[PDB]
DNA sequence: GTATGGCACTGGCCGTCGTTT
DNA sequence: AAACGACGGCCAGTGCCATAT
């Protein structure tokens, strides 16, 4: 699709023409993302964190290790670490070889580690200690954004960066919190979209635990899952801590209760791809939301003395960056092409505003401005521009 | 002829039989017996030493009968054209000044009837030249006036005639004053007052290859003829102990006073509205004519004083050597590259950074002090107990559910309540309180909250405040500091009782324990003052370097840098504590004071077209670099000694690992294809004194104990003068060196007493006197038969006093007469120490002049593509092209030999010890540093010289190594 | 030994994690510890944000990069590194007579040439991306790629794996300027570590040379037991880049002035977990007047402290106090200040223990709402640095805090 | 062997007076 | 009309230089 090739050209995706494909992107075995893609993902992660964690008293960060050592369950579908040092000892003595080598596989389970299939287990491991942070107040949660590895079928490894929130609730209000989080997540996904109608939700059933919900984005070929909410309950926590159950008790209504666990897990790579598709729907321009766009404004020079326009651009660049506004230092490039091609390149990169400096800036202080969403040209004084930009973004955040 | 009768190896036969006379003469046996008796009484006779390898050279042919005539001929040949120019200028008949000065672009010449004609350059053999610079725009010259023996010339820059608000700060030759002629005789002379300043503004003085133009300074001539010492200058200013007849024949170095002295007549008129020092370019554009008239008046006065001085100088320094020495000393040169700028920047940055850290540390301490308020704990701290620990009163007047949707209403309700509360501003008084509850002393450091200059914490706290030493909990020998009114800062001895707040009675004592167990007052120091009545403790002033009755306004002054050992003068805490702040202060002490001078240095960057071809096509040249030079403003004779003076470069400071910005010397870097070949004279002044004494005593080298020890002593075995004295009296080697140099110059016992009391404050005065007496008796000896003899340097002091007491004292080598301000008739037995210092230091100046003349002769004869770079103290450096680096080295060695031979010849000695024949080593490097091996690690240059800039290590060659490298020949065909 | 008390405090306030028995110095240094508590995670986030601001945002030619945690495909056998395999395939391989006599010993070679590995450093991915990222600057040679990620290292059933989070910057330069650039960064990075340090002298640097003769520098922090490495800078030349892209050399070219040249590579790699541990050690105390005021507190820099202010209440009308505290909390969060909602707690101890707890948690200020506040809106404010109380009006609180923080960025 | 003057810089004390209420 | 905070002016100590601008 033209969107994919444009993203490849503008350093959103990383790889080559054949390496980048729909299936590879969706499954997580792609070569990786370009710097603009990384910036977009970082912005999306920051928005997720501020929406979920910052403005809540019962959400805390958690640090889960990418692997779980020690003996594990045998015979399941998940990646494991083959013994590293063992590859050096066997090459100087054979233990009779032959049909007892099958037991070697069992020996793998005696020592092999495992990669992080999901962030749920790591968060669950911290429940007992993190329960103290809230003085055993039963409703509290743990959030984390991290990478996870999945088998793909010779097998392959698919990497997915996912944001996971584990929410502990009383069993009496688990469903209420479930649909509350459903509403909040759906609104958050709709927030930045140019057409929120393409984000949908559905309700799903399971034999164990309780009901759950799935969030889908309608890509041009069909609906694709991007996040799931599951009301797991108490089986996992009880299994992880057999024996004296009292250690798992939180406080609700002045009485002790074993918490119910809900999990909210969303794939950020899928969300980033969905937003890229959304912001692209007779000129090829990516109208990414101002909050999520990786680069806001681009600077350039005009006809005149170089060692003055360059200094003006340097000053404007420093001023814009000092206030947290990302900038594209286009002033460093020579006048290699016409202005229209520069406008088109910035439109494809999703640059919000384009700044043109000219000798008239030196003569009068005026600077030419172009807006991504309107294509109309304007003139503004330099000392104002900074403030104006912030206002714009601020409005986009409040609207 | 390889050993003199005293079994001391002498010069090799081949060299001795071609430098000196083959016949010569030998001392009588009676003198040898007297010398033997002296040596064996002192106990040095039976100390033979292994001989050094012999040396043979085909020295270049000399001129005349002996060395003296050779040097005279060389100096006269060097100085003839410049004396011709000076004589031409001395007979000048200056026409009248032009009726109206011109508003033109560059040089203009004024003839009869005021006609003005533009010219490229004056094109005159001699000139008297003055320049004026406007400090408002930098250092670029503004306008200048010159006089030749035939016409007047005036010059002005484009920065005056044309007006524009943008001029590049980086200096270039395109804006300097052009004087030199292209390629009427090549030699040219320029005269002026403080002529180095004018030289700094000349266009062609910044080229790498030297030029035949030379500069004679009126100030140096005045210092040589009728200069004054610092004490004499102070008394002369105070007037304008027993004899005052010297005032009418001397004055300060100002041009006005000099003209008043030599010329006399109506005084000189200044400009009360100092349009150059404090005006602007517009003021100059408005007051052009008056400024030009004042400059012409100054030039005329300079010409008159030169007329009146030149014969006097030629009479008081007959020897041609001195004039050539001054002429060559007046053309110093220091190459630099872009790295210089970096250095500055880096140093400045480091400075600032350290200051911030220091400030931060202090602020932290302040915070940590506030807690002491609790429980009145501050009342037990032996430092902060007496501060203003007062707290003021404040002032006044005038089951879990789940949230539903639409909780936004709850947020709006909370916001409305917050807005309702925000409006309760009617009760608050408009005039706010300032941080109530905080201690008043802390509040003094806190800026007002409402100001636009507010910063968090006690950001106003800084060094030089009385609070800072109290916070650091500083101590002196483990005794806490304190401030009073009968003195500045002092220290507190806790051993007092009998009611001499209860804190000082018991709390302070513990501190001393922690220092006494870690190693009527019984402690002795400046002295107690019962006017200060802190219970149970004595107050002692911090010894001021100016003696008692002076108040020390800060314990962080310059003289307190020595501080104490690591076991005192510190507090236990670590991060943001007193120790780290003291370390930072010690690090930045040098830069704090020297930054203005160092950054103000004038630098001119040569364009590519000006570079010699050897640099453009050198493989080690980068097209993107900058190459420039600094021409130091050293005055050839800034002291009555005739010793050169400059505050920036001619300094004993060198790179250190503890001081920031100390690598300044290392930033003088030779351009590609060039090296800095130089050497340090081995114990110059001490050897001069030793040979003087030896010649006085018996005419044999080493006949006196001082000369013996000077020859047979080695630093590596601790037998040299400095180490021997240090091990005999018990002090550091540097302190012993300072003491020895002070004693050599004629300093008496009280000076030694004061200095050795300063070096360690523990030593009492009644024993410091004994120390000084014993040491001087060992060195000097008893005065006369009853009521010098018996000393190791008795004969040296006898000769120095005899020569100083002569009717017209003169240097024993070249014969330059002492300044008229110090003649025995004028002073009548006063300033004797000054004359004793002068004789030795002027002999050193003569030695330097001889070195310069010999080096110039050797370079000229053998076409050595080099140039004199600089001389600092007793070390000399030349900028020599790479390919000749070895040849020049040999030349230097040769110079040394001849120089020492010369010093031996004029005293009546016909031998030279092999020990002092040649430099211990010759240094070859692309940068200036004490040794070619040190990397110059400094806080501002932590990675070292090699890592950052790429300067490799140099070489330190011996005489034999140079001989084998050159085959003992200076010819290019070798 | 303060190492015990410091770690006990660090565990108690949820900077670290795991039981008391498990935690130890060796585990922390090796990277095999259970992990960091929420305060530790916030401290690491602050440190990463500061590093990113100092390194990436302000420069015209530094771009982010993402490197996969694993590298698939064949590799060089003999490294003995761990291999990735799915348990779903750990029984189907040997079923039904697949050379089951003695070739299973040779199957180790298959293990060496069939499965990938977990990346040990971020350099490899950046080198992979170099060619594609070259288009960002129209081949202007001086440019950088930065990334903060997690790496895995074997450590000594017999051996285990330790995970360390590290920030890496690969800077491609003209060869001639290479050395100079090294020094430049050697300064900048070092100053950064000195920026937030209470004792910047404890951070130190040393010079080193590779057995191949290449230059580099090592950055150390002086823990109470000795110096520990926290960041390294290496000049790598074109060796790794040339090998990774064999064949046509010209395709690696970039512009230096008007010269097409293959860049020299400079790798700067710092460990963020070790940096956080060093900063925690530095902010702790680690004499005569100290005998009385032995307060235990972590003086983290304001730019790094995980929590700025803490909110609580006095005894009185609960609903009104709760409403005003909720409004204040919303206002403070809206402006970017992190607040500890202590007004939700039911306590059984005096203000002294509350102050101690907030100090060990490194809370910059504590704001208290009292009955009298309802009359005039004056709240009590206590500062961590001074421990002195003041009365301040609510209508301005927010602004003041911002001001304070802002100054901390510059001062 | 005695040491005066002037200039730039910072800190501390002061008695006088507008502002608030 | 009473208490206060602010402030040009004065004093002391330190550092640099007897010279050019
Ligand atoms: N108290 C002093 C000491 C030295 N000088 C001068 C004389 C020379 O110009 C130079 C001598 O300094 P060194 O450090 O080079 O002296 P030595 O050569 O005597 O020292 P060492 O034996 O330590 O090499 O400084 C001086 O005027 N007053
Ligand atoms: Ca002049
Ligand atoms: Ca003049
Ligand atoms: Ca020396």
């Amino acid at each position: 699709e033209a969107l994919l090739e444009i993203c490849q050209r503008r350093h959103f995706l990383s790889g080559s023409k054949q390496q980048l494909s729909r299936d590879s992107l969706l499954s997580g075995c792609h070569p990786g993302f370009g710097p603009l893609g990384v910036e977009l993902r970082k912005n999306l992660a920051a928005e997720w964190w501020t929406s979920v964690v910052v403005f809540r008293e019962q959400v805390f960060p958690v640090d889960a290790l990418h692997h779980k050592p020690g003996p594990l369950l045998p015979g399941d579908s998940a990646f494991r670490l083959v013994s590293a040092e063992t590859l050096r000892e066997i090459l100087q003595d054979k233990e009779l070889s032959k049909e007892q080598l099958v037991a070697f596989l069992e020996n793998v389970l005696k020592t092999s580690g495992k990669l992080r299939e999901n962030l749920l287990h790591g968060a669950l491991e911290h429940y007992v200690n993190c329960l103290d942070l809230v003085n055993k107040r039963l409703p509290y949660g743990l959030a984390q954004i991290g990478v996870c590895f999945h088998p793909v079928f010779v097998k392959s490894i698919g990497e997915k960066t996912e944001a996971s929130l584990v929410w502990f609730t009383p069993p009496r209000t688990s469903n209420q919190w479930l649909d509350f989080w459903l509403r909040h997540r759906l609104q958050w996904w709709r927030k930045f979209a140019m057409s929120p109608s393409n984000f949908s939700s559905s309700d799903c059933q399971d034999e164990e635990g309780r009901k759950g919900n799935k969030l889908y984005y309608n890509f041009p070929w069909g609906k694709e899952l991007i996040e799931t909410l599951w009301n797991l309950g108490d089986h996992e926590l009880l299994h992880m801590y057999p024996g004296n159950v009292s250690k798992l008790h939180g406080r609700d209504g002045r009485k002790n209760v074993v918490p119910c666990v809900l999990s909210v897990n969303g794939d950020l790579d899928r969300g980033m791809l969905a937003y890229l598709y959304d912001s692209f729907q007779h000129r090829k321009v990516l109208k990414l939301h101002p909050c999520l766009a990786p680069i806001k404004v681009a600077l350039d020079v005009g006809r005149g003395p170089t060692l003055e326009l360059r200094q003006v651009c340097q000053g404007l660049f420093n001023e814009l960056l000092e206030n947290g506004i990302s900038v594209w230092p286009g002033y460093l490039e020579t006048m290699q092409s016409s202005l229209e091609q520069l406008y088109s390149k910035y439109d494809e990169m999703s640059i919000l505003f384009t700044v043109l400096v000219t000798e008239t800036t030196l003569e009068n202080g005026l600077i030419h401005l172009r807006s991504r969403d309107t294509t109309m040209k304007e003139m503004m004084h330099i000392s104002k521009l900074k403030d104006f930009l912030i206002k714009y973004i601020s409005s986009a955040k409040n609207v | 002829l390889r050993h003199n009768p005293l079994d001391i190896q002498m010069l090799s036969r081949g060299l001795h039989e071609q430098i000196f006379g083959q016949g010569g003469e030998m001392p009588g046996e009676a003198a040898v017996r007297r010398s033997v008796e002296h040596l064996q009484k002192h106990g040095l006779w039976g100390q033979p030493a292994v001989p050094l390898p012999d040396v043979e050279l085909r020295l270049p042919p000399l001129y005349g009968d002996n060395l003296d005539q050779h040097f005279r001929l060389l100096a006269q040949k060097q100085s003839l054209p410049y004396l011709e120019a000076a004589n031409l200028l001395l007979q000048a008949q200056l026409p009248p000044k032009p009726p109206a000065w011109a508003w033109a672009e560059g040089w203009t010449r004024y003839g009869p009837e005021g006609e003005a004609v533009p010219v490229a350059i004056p094109e005159e053999r001699a000139l008297v030249f003055d320049v004026e610079v406007c400090l408002a725009e930098g250092t670029c010259p503004t306008l200048a006036v010159a006089i030749s023996p035939s016409a007047w010339y005036s010059w002005c820059s484009q920065r005056l005639v044309e007006e524009r608000y943008s001029w590049t700060s980086q200096l270039s030759p395109a804006d300097l004053i052009p004087l030199e002629v292209p390629t009427d005789w090549q030699e040219q002379l320029v005269v002026g007052h403080n002529v180095s300043f004018d030289r700094a503004h000349i266009r062609e003085q910044y080229l790498i290859q030297g030029s035949r133009m030379r500069f004679l300074d009126t100030m140096s001539m005045h210092m040589a003829i009728s200069g004054l010492s610092s004490f004499q200058r102070s008394l002369w200013i105070a007037a304008k102990i027993s004899s005052w007849d010297w005032l009418d024949i001397s004055s300060v170095n100002s041009l006005a006073e000099v003209h008043r002295l030599y010329v006399g007549g109506p005084p000189l008129e200044k400009e009360p509205r100092e349009l150059f020092v404090k005006g602007t370019m517009k003021d100059i554009r408005e007051n052009f004519q008056d400024l030009m008239q004042y400059c012409a008046q100054d030039v005329w006065a300079t010409h008159e004083v030169f007329q009146q001085q030149l014969p006097l100088f030629l009479e008081r320094c007959p020897h041609p050597v001195t004039l050539a020495g001054m002429l060559e000393m007046g053309v110093s040169y220091l190459p630099v590259n872009q790295n210089w700028e970096r250095y500055l920047a880096e140093a400045q940055g480091t400075y600032e950074e350290l200051q911030r850290e220091m400030k931060k540390s202090l602020m932290d301490l302040a915070n940590d002090a506030c807690q002491l308020l609790s429980g009145e704990r501050y009342k037990e701290d032996p430092w902060l107990w007496d501060l203003e620990w007062d707290l003021q009163e404040f002032k006044q007047k005038k089951l879990g559910p789940c949230s539903e949707e639409e909780e936004f209403q709850q947020d709006v309700m909370a916001r409305a309540c917050l807005q309702k509360l925000k409006g309760t501003t009617e009760l608050l008084p408009k005039r706010p309180q300032h941080l109530p509850g905080h201690p008043g002393w802390y509040r003094k450091l806190c800026p007002r909250l409402d100001d636009p200059a507010w910063t968090p914490g006690p950001s106003l706290l800084s060094l030089q405040m009385r609070v800072t030493p109290k916070l650091m909990a500083l101590t002196w020998d483990g005794f806490p500091l304190h401030y009073s009114e009968r003195h500045g800062w002092g220290y507190l001895v806790p051993g007092r009782r009998d009611n001499l707040v209860v804190c000082p009675y018991r709390a302070i004592e513990s501190l001393y324990r922690k220092h006494c167990l870690e190693q009527p007052s019984y402690h002795h120091g400046n002295g107690p003052y019962n006017d200060v009545d802190i219970p149970g403790c004595w107050f002692f002033k911090l010894p001021h370097k100016d003696g008692n009755s002076c108040n020390v306004g800060s314990p962080f002054a310059k003289d307190f840098l020595p501080k104490m050992e690591d076991g005192t003068l510190q507090a236990g805490p670590g991060g943001a504590s007193g120790p780290r702040a003291l370390e930072i202060n010690k690090m930045i002490s040098f830069w704090r004071n020297a930054h203005k001078r160092i950054s103000s240095q004038m630098v001119v960057w040569l364009p590519r077209s000006a570079l010699p071809r050897a640099v453009i096509r050198h493989p080690d040249y980068d097209e993107e670099g900058l190459y420039g030079a600094i021409l130091p403003q050293v005055v050839t004779a800034g002291t009555i000694t005739r010793r050169a003076v400059e505050p920036t470069w001619l300094t004993a400071s060198n790179a250190r690992p503890d001081r920031v910005g100390s690598e300044l010397k290392a930033m003088v870097q030779a351009p590609p294809g060039y090296t800095l070949v130089g050497a340090d004279v081995d114990s110059q002044e001490l050897w001069i004194a030793a040979v003087l004494g030896d010649a006085h005593f018996a005419g044999m080298h080493g006949c006196t104990a001082f000369g013996w020890m000077t020859l047979q002593g080695r630093k590596s075995r601790g037998t040299d003068l400095h180490s021997k004295t240090a091990t005999t009296v018990g002090i550091s080697r540097e302190h012993a060196k300072i003491f020895n140099y002070g004693r050599i110059y004629g300093a008496g016992q009280p000076f030694a007493e004061r200095l050795l009391m300063q070096f360690n404050h523990r030593l009492t005065q009644q024993e410091a006197a004994e120390k000084a007496q014993q040491m001087y008796a060992a060195t000097k000896g008893l005065r006369w038969y009853r009521l010098w003899k018996g000393g190791t340097e008795s004969e040296m002091f006898n000769k120095l006093e005899s020569i100083a007491t002569s009717d017209i004292p003169r240097t024993p080598v070249l014969g330059c007469c002492i300044s008229r301000a110090l003649e025995p008739s004028a002073v009548q037995e006063e300033f004797m120490t000054s004359r004793v210092n002068w004789v030795v230091q002027s002999s050193a100046v003569d030695y330097l002049h001889l070195m310069l003349v010999a080096m110039k002769w050797l370079f000229e004869e053998f076409a050595i593509d080099g140039r004199f770079c600089i001389s600092i103290h007793d070390e000399v450096r030349y900028l020599v092209r790479e390919e000749d680096r070895y040849r020049a080295a040999l030349a230097l060695q040769i110079t040394n030999l001849l120089t020492r031979c010369m010093f031996a010849y004029k005293l009546g000695l016909n031998d030279l010890p092999q020990s002092v024949a040649f430099f211990s080593a010759v240094d070859i490097d692309r940068c200036l540093r004490k040794e070619v091996t040190m990397d110059c690690k400094t806080p501002s240059n932590p990675t070292g010289m090699e890592r950052r800039y790429g300067i490799p290590q140099g070489e330190a060659l011996d005489i034999y190594q140079i001989i084998e490298l050159t085959k003992g020949s200076l010819e290019k065909r070798s």
